[PDB]
């Protein structure tokens, strides 16, 4: 659902950025 | 001192009355009130001292039927008592031009500013007993009948001649002219052909009272 | 023959009209032009009573100026303590279609009736603690439109038959049948001294009836339409009438004529109740457009508006101490104003 | 990638500002529907409850970002803090309550229409019970099965079978049954309206925001498919959806207009 | 008082033409719709024609449509009912009748033997 | 027709009511004004009393 899929996509994108 | 005792006693009496009134509210809300108003009352009652009361139920739904007897012909003051019935059940005989008098009574019922928001369930009664019209006087009192064909959307029951499928549908068209020309969204008119023998009219009363309540709720949600 | 009586009736009618015109030596609006205007009368909705299930059709204050009866087409009379909002009794009615209520000068008995053609006299002070119908006055041939107690023993009742009756409640029989109205006698008000009353009917006439003689004393004829409401001026020498013509009118019994017309051009709605403040100076009229308007009875000029009803004001009543105005409406609430 | 971040900044800006518009219009809507005694009826109670669930959804989303410490001075990899855990649980509770009360509206309307009698007093309190308690029960079950059994990494990037379907399941069910009951109400309206198709079209378009119907077109897709059109729709319009519902069901409700006008006078 | 007085010829040949007029007094004529009613010998009252406040909305009983023509003169509180081709069945007392309430669209005025707000009638005989 | 009895009651009523005496409207107005002026002090609607006797207390 909207919020949980935003948490998933956003925090994977921030994780990718961190590397 | 006695002021506290009096206040307590009064509040206990109030609590009893609150309990009774709250209990009766559900019974009042569940019971549909119906005004029965004749311009063939026996045919439309036997099959289902002042004001007269018939109390019955269909499918455990309480219906309360009120027939305004022993009141003089001047309806304008008492009929306003019935702005909060679910339907005005208008029984007109097919049958002075009693059709015209019935129709003007219905027009006055429809347009009256207090009786808006009350729907009409219109039982054209006696559609056998006089509307058989086998004569070798609808044509006389309503000369526009000569120009009216039986409608394409006619759905007859056999054993009624085309003379009857002309007559009854023309009368229905007259009442629906009165209905459609001066009412939208707030009150509805449900025509029903019916006969001295044709029973289960009570089922159609139930079905159209249900339709009225459904339309009320859809009206409140602003969906229609 | 009949045409001869028609002509004689018209001759007497023109006699009465000419006599009234000759005796209209002054006009009320001119006699009281210099009286100080009342300014503005902003009345507070000091209590709202929320008991009834359906549209309230009548209410009446007791002589104690504290308790009121209210009658609604849910078939409940409710007796309210206006000082506390507490319901003292609620009474089931055998017919839900009540149209009038009244509450005796003693407070012992409450009356109600409607399309049942019956006046029901309830005893509120019986020792058994229940409330039971003491009598059902049933000789009316049409709906009861108004009821007003003269004493615990006698009740005048008004009908949708063209007649009123003076009932003796113990006998159960109508001791006089005031007859001569030509339409429904919608409304009834007793004189402050209970030897006369005036009844207002759906023939644009109001008639003053002698309770002891039964004759019709005077016919007042100025209205254009059905008189829905009538109230004595607290002097006993004038009364006011409300009509579907969107006017109130003040009639004086001894002038035999209409002294004032209360109307405003933006009022198209009919009047449903009329009552006077204890001085008489304010005329309070209830209207179909869910408002009440307060009128200077001696100026024919507005003074205030009782707003905040959702639907037709059905009943209006001023306390005998003058302290508060009740206004019942088809919104099922009584609102008490002060 | 840097280019992606602009996409997510834009959508989370919408997610903030649109929910702000929603909460600001809707708090007014609630104060209207509760202050004005005429409007106290079961219908407006169900509406007011739904509106409260929209402020819960907005506020819990904001609290989720507030718990998501965003200075980037802490790496979100291997993260752990109590505030984040509770705020995610709250965001789930809020979304579950919103979806529950969209279904509560769907059920109240179909109960009113299907009822052969005018009363529905029991149905209202049953729908209040389900509308809040089932979100309570499901999100409490998710809190239990995480914190007491799988309290790993603040539950944030999960996509695994064990308990994500505890929340996903009710959402999917609720959107499905809303779609069915909405086509039911369309069926009833179509029979009611026998040249006037505009009224039917308007009623459909007015029901769509209230019954959560726009979720149906993505409700049954698998996650990680359709995101590029799912997320702009659900986030962008949903951020305004409380404001759309507040307009259509408080401000344009003619009873509310009349009551405000009488208060204005 | 509210007063209505009709006029119009007591006797006429079949196929003749006639005009009724009613003088209204004591009410704001422009506010009330006016009706004509008739009473044939030994029968109840029946509605003949009606006219709205302005004279816009007009209708007739079917045996009368086109044979009569209704009009109202708001300047002189006068109601008219024109008659053409009067048939034997039109032999009746004709009563002028006023709606009971101003500005309303409804009426309840055919009521036999009792009604205020309705005149004494003029005979027509064929 | 029995309507002669109704017209006879009407004419008898009008004959009775014609022979009531009538005062002039000026005296009626003086009566109403002299009543209102005397009792105007005793009208809680015209000149309201705060926090003394109201149903609010």
């Amino acid at each position: 659902y909207a919020d949980a899929i935003f948490t998933n996509s956003y925090r994977k994108v921030l994780g990718q950025l961190s590397a | 001192e006695d002021q506290r005792n009096e206040e307590k006693a009064q509040r206990e009496a109030n609590k009893k009355i609150e309990k009774q009134l709250q209990k009766d509210k559900q019974v009042y809300r569940a019971t549909h009130r119906l005004l029965l108003l004749g311009a063939g009352k026996n045919t439309i009652v036997k099959q289902m001292s002042g004001i007269f009361e018939t109390k019955f139920q269909v499918d455990k739904v309480n219906f309360h039927m009120f027939d305004v007897g022993a009141q003089r012909d001047e309806r304008r003051k008492w009929i306003q008592c019935f702005n909060d019935v679910t339907a005005i059940i208008f029984v007109v005989a097919s049958s002075t031009n009693r059709l015209q008098a019935a129709l003007k009574l219905f027009d006055s019922i429809w347009n009256n500013k207090w009786l808006r928001d009350t729907s009409v369930i219109l039982f054209l009664n006696k559609q056998d007993l006089l509307a058989e019209k086998v004569l070798a006087k609808i044509e006389d009192y309503f000369p526009e009948f000569a120009r009216y064909t039986t409608p394409e959307d006619a759905t007859p029951e056999p054993g009624e001649d085309p003379r009857v499928t002309r007559a009854k549908y023309f009368i229905r068209d007259e009442f629906l002219r009165i209905s459609t020309a001066s009412g939208d969204g707030r009150h509805y008119c449900y025509p029903h052909f019916t006969c001295a023998v044709d029973t289960e009219n009570i089922r159609r009363v139930f079905n159209d009272c249900r339709d009225i309540i459904q339309r009320m709720h859809l009206r409140q949600y602003e969906l229609l | 023959e009949l045409d001869q009586l028609r002509q004689e009736a018209e001759q007497l009618k023109n006699q009465i009209r000419d006599a009234r015109k000759a005796c209209a030596d002054a006009t009320l609006s001119q006699i009281t032009n210099n009286i100080d205007p009342v300014g503005r009368i902003q009345m507070r909705t000091r209590r709202t009573l929320r008991g009834h299930l359906a549209k309230i059709y009548a209410m009446h204050w007791g002589t104690d100026s504290r308790l009121l009866v209210s009658a609604s087409q849910d078939g409940k009379l409710i007796i309210w303590d206006s000082y506390t909002t507490n319901k003292v009794h609620a009474i089931p009615l055998r017919s839900s279609w009540v149209m009038t209520c009244a509450y005796a000068p003693s407070g012992n008995y409450v009356a109600c009736g409607g399309l049942d053609n019956i006046c029901s006299i309830y005893n509120l002070k019986t020792r058994e603690g229940n409330v039971r119908v003491s009598r059902e006055l049933a000789g009316h041939t049409g709906y009861l439109s108004c009821c007003r107690f003269l004493d615990d023993n006698q009740i005048v009742t008004s009908s949708g038959d063209t007649t009123c009756a003076l009932w003796d409640i113990e006998t159960g029989q109508q001791t006089t049948t005031f007859t001569g109205h030509t339409g429904d006698v919608m409304s009834l008000s007793l004189a402050p001294d209970t030897r006369l009353f005036v009844s207002g009917a759906c023939d644009a006439s109001a008639k003053l009836w002698d309770v002891r003689e039964g004759m019709c004393r005077q016919t007042f004829t100025g209205h254009e339409s059905d008189i829905n409401a009538i109230c004595f001026f607290p002097n006993g020498n004038a009364f006011a009438t409300g009509s579907d013509d969107a006017t109130c009118r003040l009639f004086d019994l001894r002038a035999d004529q209409e002294l004032m017309t209360y109307s405003h051009d933006n009022i198209i709605c009919g009047i449903t109740s009329v009552s006077f403040s204890k001085s008489g100076r304010l005329l309070l009229a209830g209207y179909d457009d869910f408002n009440c308007n307060v009128w200077d009875a001696l100026k024919a000029d507005r003074a205030g508006v009782l707003a905040g009803h959702d639907n037709r004001v059905s009943c209006l009543g001023v306390t005998d101490d003058g302290m508060a105005v009740a206004t019942g409406s088809w919104d099922s609430f009584l609102k008490i104003w002060n | 990638l840097a280019e992606e971040e602009s996409y997510f900044s834009t959508v989370k800006i919408i997610y903030t500002v649109g929910h702000s518009i929603s909460i600001v219009a809707l708090f007014v809507a609630i104060t209207i529907l509760v202050a004005l005694r005429r409007l106290h009826c079961p219908r407006n109670y169900v509406h007011t409850q739904l509106f409260t669930t929209f402020i819960l959804k907005a506020g819990a989303v904001f609290l989720k970002d507030a718990a998501l410490f965003h200075s980037d001075d802490t790496d979100h990899c291997s993260f752990s803090t109590v505030l984040c855990k509770v705020s995610v649980a709250a965001s789930h509770f809020a979304t579950m309550t919103n979806f529950s009360w969209l279904l509560a509206e769907a059920v109240y309307l179909n109960c009113l229409l299907a009822s052969t009698s005018p009363s529905s007093r029991r149905a209202f309190w049953w729908l209040v019970l389900a509308g809040w308690g089932l979100p309570v029960l499901f999100t409490g079950t998710w809190v239990s099965c995480k914190l007491a059994f799988e309290d790993i990494a603040c539950w944030d990037l999960d996509d695994t079978s064990p308990y994500w379907w505890i929340i996903k399941g009710p959402i999917v069910l609720s959107v499905g049954v809303n779609f069915g009951l909405f086509l039911n109400i369309i069926r009833i309206l179509v029979r009611k309206l026998e040249s006037q198709y505009w009224r039917l079209s308007k009623s459909t378009l007015f029901l769509i925001p209230l019954f959560g119907i726009h979720y149906i077109i993505f409700n049954f897709l698998p996650d990680n498919a359709g995101l590029g059109i799912r997320l702009p729709l659900e986030l962008g319009l949903g951020s305004f959806q409380g404001f759309i519902v507040a307009i259509l069901y408080c401000f344009l409700n003619q009873e509310v207009r009349t009551e405000i006008s009488r208060k204005w006078h | 008082q509210v007063q209505l007085q009709e006029s119009g010829g007591g006797l006429v040949q079949p196929g003749g033409s006639l005009r009724l007029s009613c003088a209204a007094s004591g009410f704001t004529f422009s506010n009330y719709k006016m009706n004509w009613v008739r009473q044939a010998p030994g029968k109840g009252l029946e509605w003949v024609s009606d006219i709205s406040q302005s004279g816009a909305s007009i209708s007739y009983t079917g045996s009368v449509k086109g044979r009569f023509t209704i009009s109202r003169d708001n300047a002189k509180n006068t109601l008219y009912l024109q008659m053409n081709s009067l048939k034997p069945e039109d032999t009746a007392v004709y009563y002028c009748a006023r709606c009971p309430a101003p500005f309303t669209r409804d009426c309840f005025d055919v009521t036999s033997t009792t009604y205020a707000y309705r005149g004494q009638g003029t005979q027509v005989t064929v | 027709t029995a309507s002669i009895a109704q017209a006879r009651k009407l004419v008898e009523q009008l004959k009775m009511e014609a022979n009531i005496d009538r005062i002039k409207v000026s005296k009626a107005a003086a009566d109403l004004m002299a009543y209102c002026e005397a009792h105007a002090k005793e009208d809680p609607l015209l000149t309201p009393v705060p926090a003394s006797e109201n149903p609010f207390r």
